[PDB]
């Protein structure tokens, strides 16, 4: 039927799918064996195979169709594409094609298209007159993307500090600087839900680098939208891989004036398996050349003047006792034009935020704001600057527990 | 208009350009191949028929046999 | 027709001129491949395409012609120039050419130079007889570049004060000390304002090192003059490539008695792309004969006695968190003629310029002023120097603004 | 009579003629045309010549007055 359908059907039920189908036990094979076995078996029909992924090219010439939902795994179920139809469409790395594909005639191991429908959601006439991404001009964020909701909760007091400490627009380049166990999990899942509510016609891309399962479980039950995750049971290769799969799957997107934001978990381990992939001077454990790579991925943020933004929202480790990181930090400093800064001393005390009011700030603020709140938020800046971080703090979590929208905890000050 | 082929039946179409190969269409009720370029959304088949290039339309195309191979282009 | 008319046009109209000469799928390549595929479209025309460059000659004894609209970057439609050339017309790096340009010949690659029409903007036998850069004499500077417009308006109360504090004259060399966050972005863009309005015969020229994407496309829409850049993407071998060729085009320039000021964002981050390119005494990090190249550069600032002038004020960067900075600033120091410092404390009052008035100054003002304007200076010197820094600035803000020139400002003081 | 000069792409291939001792048939660019002997070619005060060695008896030969070189290889010219 629809290879995307049968992708999104748990195991128990495509067991007793197949089993009706006259095949044997397929109970102690992967997932992708049994998706390929049904579709082997339903080769009967002349239509009713469609099937849909985002390109790969290797370096070969021959390209594959790839899915989000086993987050790019090579593997048997994926679809053949030709150099000839490459040449014929003007195809690139980053496009999502749809369409129809057929069975393997013989001595040949993967199932190959047949007819293009659609390419980048559009026809595929219509997706071969765009223009590329290093040929249109970047701006600063002019627009902005409001965090704080209307209700008053809990989960909300970290979304009004974020706001009232850092702002945020289309085509941000922001960094965290994270100690451990500081409360980043939480912090990340607070903005994903944050931006899913608010702004419902952006696209949310959610990365994990080198995470534990259960985490990646979590995230995936907990996120609307797409989560792309690598373990640290994989080579660096398969990280390598998955993150410039996203990245040029953004630019496609990019491309055709939409605007796309990514949250990205520990650029310092995306930079640790560069160095340990790139060929080799040394700097304290790193090479020169092997910081090239990650920061034209840093590099991609921007707001285009045609039309569309890309923002990127990325987290760096610091304190782990370890020199790659500092080094990694240290050359990482200065790229990005928003900085939020998490503190140790907050967390030991138990204090939900965590956040240093005194480091964290934004450049270009005049252009995300109007005069009355840039100039609230100035009068409100000039008090806490004498004050002790836990102290500002409690401070801040004080004031803003009584009313909400932060208008009315403005006119508190009067 | 002009409704586009299936990827198999431009697959062995544009292999058969290869090694100047010959196919077999004449009339609408031997020719030696050529190539195939594309012009205003529009793809042709060139052919030299005994130096006469006539351009075949893909989209007005009857069927299309050989020795060797064999498809009818649906 | 002309490269630097077709270099130019946006790669809107480029698409369509294209399309207009019966041209093939051209809107997902680079601005340089559709150049390339339009010039030798074109080619169908006995002498008809012109063409200009700096030149760049190899190690290996040929050279390329390259343009200053894609800072220098190579590419596929740059011009070839053989050795036999270059003995014939006595070339060197840094020349610009002028002439005519011929399509490739079959197993060549790039389009090659046909014939010579201007070298240095003069005839080609006329530039073959000019003394060397190296064989000229120089001393202190003696004409004045005031500052001062006279008009009345806010962004004037900097380049008064800048007229007060440290004079500038041609063939200096100056530096400015800056701490992080104190407006040094707004004051290097209010000196270039002041030098194309009241010496337009000068030759202007902005190089910027390790900079934002979004910062280089808003220098480029407000400096009348030639912006040179790199980002931050690039590797370390693209940053001394950019800064070689700028030093080169200069001394040219110099040696037809032209004077020329250039303006270079932060010598710290190219001297620090020196460090990661020159084979392995490193003194916290930065080896000791990686300084030999940077100190080459701002050692050529000079007044010229036979005729000519070449001034360059570049930017320290101070207080970073880096020992690596620590050390590039006291290698740095006492070699200057010029000195501007910045104070942090009266960027955090929102007080601008924030000049520290107590530490800056130039040697040698007797040669640049008259001798009633450097008693009246003296005066004002003997005034200010109990007070404290923001009061000082204050009260300098406050006087400034109630003449127009700051001879009716002096005459006030009585 | 200021001596026009001539294209760079003559002049590489005229280069390549003077190495190997080629054999062409320069002489004049009115009537007068036979063999000859490239040998070299130097400037003097802004004008170019073309040293040969025909027969022994070395001329010199100005470029603005070339008009082709005809030699198995390089063989056709105007200038």
């Amino acid at each position: 039927m629809n290879l995307t359908e049968l992708k999104n059907t748990p195991v128990s039920e495509l067991i007793t799918l197949g089993e009706n189908m006259g095949l044997e036990n397929l109970a102690r094979m992967r997932k992708q064996d049994i998706i390929f076995a049904i579709l082997k078996q339903h080769a009967k029909s002349g239509e009713d195979i469609f099937g849909d992924g985002v390109l790969e090219i290797l370096q070969d010439g021959f390209g594959f169709l790839r899915s989000a939902d086993s987050s790019y795994l090579a593997g048997p179920d994926d679809i053949y594409v030709s150099p000839s139809q490459i040449r014929r469409f003007n195809l690139r790395t980053g496009d999502t094609i749809s369409g129809k594909i057929r069975p393997p005639k013989e001595g040949e191991r993967y199932f190959a298209l047949l007819k293009v429908n659609e390419v980048n959601f559009d026809k595929p006439e219509n997706a071969r007159n765009k223009i590329l991404f290093e040929n249109l001009t970047p701006l600063h964020a002019n627009s902005r993307l409001r965090m704080e909701r209307g209700n008053g909760s809990t989960e909300d007091l970290t979304a009004r500090v974020l706001d009232l400490a850092s702002p945020i627009g289309r085509g941000q380049r922001g960094l965290i600087v994270a100690p451990p166990k500081a409360g980043k999990t939480m912090l990340l899942q607070n903005i994903a839900q944050s931006i899913a509510y608010n702004h419902p016609d952006c696209v949310l891309m959610v990365l994990l680098i080198d995470e534990r399962p259960e985490e990646v479980t979590e995230m995936q039950r907990l996120v609307k939208g797409e989560v792309v995750a690598s373990t640290f049971d994989e080579p660096a290769s398969r990280h390598v891989q998955v993150a410039e799969m996203v990245i040029e799957k953004a630019k496609r997107l990019v491309e055709h004036k939409k605007d796309v934001i990514i949250l990205l978990d520990s650029i310092t381990r995306l930079a640790r398996a560069y160095n340990t992939v790139v060929p080799a001077v040394l700097t304290g454990g790193v090479d020169a050349n092997a910081l090239h790579r990650p920061k034209r991925f840093f590099g991609a943020a921007r707001n285009v003047e045609e039309g569309g933004s890309l923002t990127i929202i990325a987290t760096a480790l610091i304190d782990t006792g370890s020199k790659m990181d500092e080094v990694i930090y240290e050359e990482f400093k200065g790229t990005g034009n928003m900085e939020l800064h998490l503190s140790r001393k907050i967390a030991e005390k138990r204090v939900f935020p965590a956040i240093d009011y005194n480091r964290s700030g934004t450049r270009k603020e005049e252009l995300l704001t109007t005069q009355e709140e840039l100039q609230k938020m100035w009068i409100l800046r000039k008090i806490i600057h004498p004050m002790g971080e836990i102290d500002a703090m409690e401070f801040l979590i004080n004031k803003l527990a009584m009313t909400k929208t932060n208008d009315d905890f403005f006119e508190m000050m009067k | 208009t002009y409704q586009p082929i299936n990827c198999d039946d431009y697959d062995n179409l544009e292999l058969a350009c290869q090694h100047h190969l010959m196919l077999t269409l004449e009339l609408k009720d031997q020719a030696k191949a050529s190539d195939l370029v594309s012009r205003k959304n529009v793809e042709y088949l060139v052919v030299e028929a005994a130096g006469e290039t006539r351009e075949l339309r893909l989209d007005k195309i009857t069927s299309f046999s050989h020795p060797e191979i064999g498809t009818v282009v649906v």
